[PDB]
RNA sequence: AAUUCCUUGUCGGGUAAGUUCCGACCUGCACGAAUGGCGUAAUGAUGGCCAGGCUGUCUCCACCCGAGACUCAGUGAAAU
RNA sequence: GCUCGCCGGAAGACCAAGGGUUCCUGUCCAACGUUAAUCGGGGCAGGGUGAGUCGACCCCUAAGGCGAGGCCGAAAGGCGUAGUCGAUGGGAAACAGGUUAAUAUUCCUGUACUUGGUGUUACUGCGAAGGGGGGACGGAGAAGGCUAUGUUGGCCGGGCGACGGUUGUCCCGGUUUAAGCGUGUAGGCUGGUUUUCCAGGCAAAUCCGGAAAAUCAAGGCUGAGGCGUGAUGACGAGGCACUACGGUGCUGAAGCAACAAAUGCCCUGCUUCCAGGAAAAGCCUCUAAGCAUCAGGUAACAUCAAAUCGUACCCCAAACCGACACAGGUGGUCAGGUAGAGAAUACCAAGGCGCUUGAGAGAACUCGGGUGAAGGAACUAGGCAAAAUGGUGCCGUAACUUCGGGAGAAGGCACGCUGAUAUGUAGGUGAGGUCCCUCGCGGAUGGAGCUGAAAUCAGUCGAAGAUACCAGCUGGCUGCAACUGUUUAUUAAAAACACAGCACUGUGCAAACACGAAAGUGGACGUAUACGGUGUGACGCCUGCCCGGUGCCGGGAGGUUAAU
RNA sequence: AGGACCGAACCGACUAAUGUCGAAAAAUUAGCGGAUGACUUGUGGCUGGGGGUGAAAGGCCAAUCAAACCGGGAGAUAGCU
């Protein structure tokens, strides 16, 4: 659901909340949960190799099953847990036997649905399914690009990818991009679109609702000075140069694509 | 007024103490210096 | 005996210009 | 005009008197629609102007209370 | 020694960090101390730091470091696996009183507790770098139950008093006691027990998890405080006897109740919110290999061990950081009384200090302050600085607006004390007694006692009753930026930067991109509702025309065109 | 509930005065801003000089920063004093 605060105060004013009722209100499951140092941006060698990374509030990191290669066992959803690091909500799985697993949850999923992997499942939301027996023309998420890999392909809140074409044993698929991409068909994929669509409905309505979220403060490379960016220098706000990365490289409108090697893969690009 | 330097034993050691020296080369070069110098304070130490 | 060794930075002269 | 050389542009408001300020006109030296344009409640140790209250800011200072200045004893510098 | 003054959420009392004998006693005054000096944090000598329980060490781990092999690199060396280090975190145990010129939660007295080794006795299957449980966690907010602590009354001891009154509802002092053990309460959490089965817990499992039924509606866990014991002990005003006249020794009454009340405890609780809030070990439990007349484990008793290092003193300062015995800087804990909402402010207790040059005089002038005739911004670049406003309750409150605001708008009225309503009300707390009882730290009735607003009326004092301290100046028009926020440490805090939002563009994941001769990391344990770059900068109405030039993207006839 | 309001601790440093061989190599006194947050702070780590870091001032990186500090090339060079 989306409610609108009402204007109590600025910085309150604009905030627009993404409120789910049927969240888990209590904590999460220990035995799965793992820790997640920040880094802020720094690789080994300590330099901030991304800009704009650091702070923010304390995160566990959610072991997601991604491969989901416990086939022909029947389970049911627990209930749907709130991940901080993913985008979408992931749901608590109990099987048969037992045990119990996070995956992402579809549009469709809700707690006390039943749920299946392997070919000998049905096609109801959140089976997985390799494409080969999934139906061309439908909707999976959670896809695969080598088999066994786990899952790349459409993982975010909302998104999903369509059966286009099948090529015997090749499959391709159009990404929410409106990239088509060839896949092999062996490798494995969730049906439905994962939940929480309404993910754009939210706008953190103020400075600080970014900073704690993980993310810095951007500078403009107009307000640097000439030696640190390319742009910046002379009085009153002059530009008079082609826009270009604080690193030399000229963006707006220069692809970076250059590959070689999976473009074989690739049937056509972004338009 | 905080001044720039603020004593802390345990930073001392760990930054300019004896293994910290002999851990890396350079510091190895710096001990040879002090030695040929012939300097009382080796390194910094209780 | 020893000479001073700091020199502070010189008073700021009237601008002649 | 945070932009206007000429220039204190012209008219009105405010003052006994207004190169600033507010409103209007447009002969825009050289505004202008994301190096964004025009509005905008709230906010500001923000810029400019006006009124009430307030007073030594001032007309014009006067007196008083303390610490120095001054004298005595002790110690005793600096620039040049 | 007697007075005066100052601090009293500190200028008091305890620690860490950091100093390293500055501690205490004797002695000395050259140098050091911004003066003198018999004095000192100065010189010389001696003395002083006592731990199974405090801390470190130790067991475990975060960020991060190092890193066997390994990968990479002209060499040096870089990165990193298994590992091993790393407290700012987790893990066993002590309190009260007394004593030294100087140490004590370490010594002494009293009374306790914990972890291991060995032996004995009675039972028993034990057994891991392996599995599970636990450890184990956010912000904000509220209420309840308590305590530290304080006030008052009672009780005990003393006093009745140099200027009037004071045997009285008078005045002063005291009315203190822990850890541990027992009982376990208010509160909080979870439905228990039994049996069967199960490809999950990389092997196994009597454990965890899951699926089944039978049976009961109850147990279990956690838990401050209170009450007992500890303790007919200790402490204790005061009095007495000797003083190298600093103190020593002896004796020692009462030691209760009520009320108020925390920022502390119950509470790692509970209720809520999105930003979703460490790890590992000790600990509990189940098994593998292997051992089962063993070993090993459990319970009880006895005995032994608990080493080593820190322990003085300063620690918002004269002892640390600032070259100084420097108007500066420095984390944590305790934190009383009256007034007050308050850790503000004022005055005080405990306690600690008068800041290491003084004595005079009472000129100009400078500094920090007080007051002011009449005028009231005439000063000035400019109401700069000063003055003024200042609290509570009630009444009232414009344009404008994103409907929240603006707003404490503006502007008015009442504030002391005494009495009465009411020999202190409403409210809060609540004894004895009485009635029940799944019988106790229980439930009802009951109101003694204690505490205690606000309001009304009446009277009365003063020039002034928010009487001191404390404590908004207000309104109108307009520029700029939406706003909170950030910035030129040390002349610029702004219109600058950031900002939520918006748009363009790159990127299909071995992503773009960045740091690296490379390996490899970050991006991200993310993957297009995501990530990077760029510009603009909430919101409202919008964002027009031009592709020549310079970039970027796509195409390809022809020309030109390197190495070879 | 709140990057909400008033206001101490705490953090900051807008105005004025004093102080410029000062008590202090940016302080004191009287007012002022934030004060549940983009907050502040202790301890320990990481980023090393044609680099780091930077809500962006050429700011900061041990009282020094339009290229730190130390040693060396080095008795650099100086048509200049």
């Amino acid at each position: 659901a989306v409610v609108k605060c009402k204007p109590t105060s600025p910085g309150r004013r604009h905030v627009v909340k993404v409120v789910n009722p049927e969240l888990h209100k209590g904590k999460p499951f220990a035995p799965l949960l793992e820790k997640n140092s920040k880094s802020g941006g720094r690789n080994n060698n300590g330099r901030i190799t991304t800009r704009h990374i650091g702070g923010g509030h304390k995160q566990a990191y959610r072991i997601v099953d991604f491969k989901r290669n416990k086939d022909g066992i029947p389970a049911v959803v627990e209930r749907l847990e709130y991940d901080p690091n993913r985008s979408a909500n992931i749901a608590l799985v109990l099987y048969k036997d037992g045990e119990r697993r996070y995956i992402l949850a579809p549009k469709g999923l809700k707690a006390g649905d039943q749920i299946q992997s392997g070919v000998d499942a049905a096609i109801k939301p959140g089976n997985t399914l390799p494409m080969r027996n999934i139906p061309v023309g439908s909707t999976v998420h959670n896809v695969e690009m080598k088999p066994g890999k786990g899952g790349q392909l459409a993982r975010s809140a909302g998104t999903y990818v369509q059966i286009v074409a099948r090529d015997g044993a090749y499959v391709t698929l159009r990404l929410r991009s409106g990239e088509m991409r060839k896949v092999e068909a062996d490798c494995r994929a969730t049906l439905g679109e994962v939940g929480n669509a309404e993910h754009m409905l939210r706008v953190l309505g103020k400075a600080g609702a970014a900073r704690w979220r993980g993310v810095r403060p951007t500078v403009r490379g107009t307000a640097m000075n000439p030696v640190d960016h390319p742009h910046g220098g002379g009085e009153g706000r002059n530009f008079g140069k082609h826009p270009v990365t604080p690193w030399g490289v000229q963006t707006k409108g220069k692809k970076t694509r250059s590959n070689k090697r999976t473009d074989k893969f690739i049937v056509r690009r972004r338009s | 007024m905080k001044r720039t330097f603020q004593p802390s034993v345990l930073k001392r050691n760990r930054s300019h103490g004896f293994r910290a020296r002999m851990a890396t080369k350079n510091g190895r070069q710096v001990l040879a210096r002090r030695r040929a110098k012939g300097r009382a304070r080796l390194t910094v130490s209780k | 005996n020893n000479r001073p060794v700091y020199i502070p930075r010189p008073r700021p002269p009237h601008p002649r210009l």
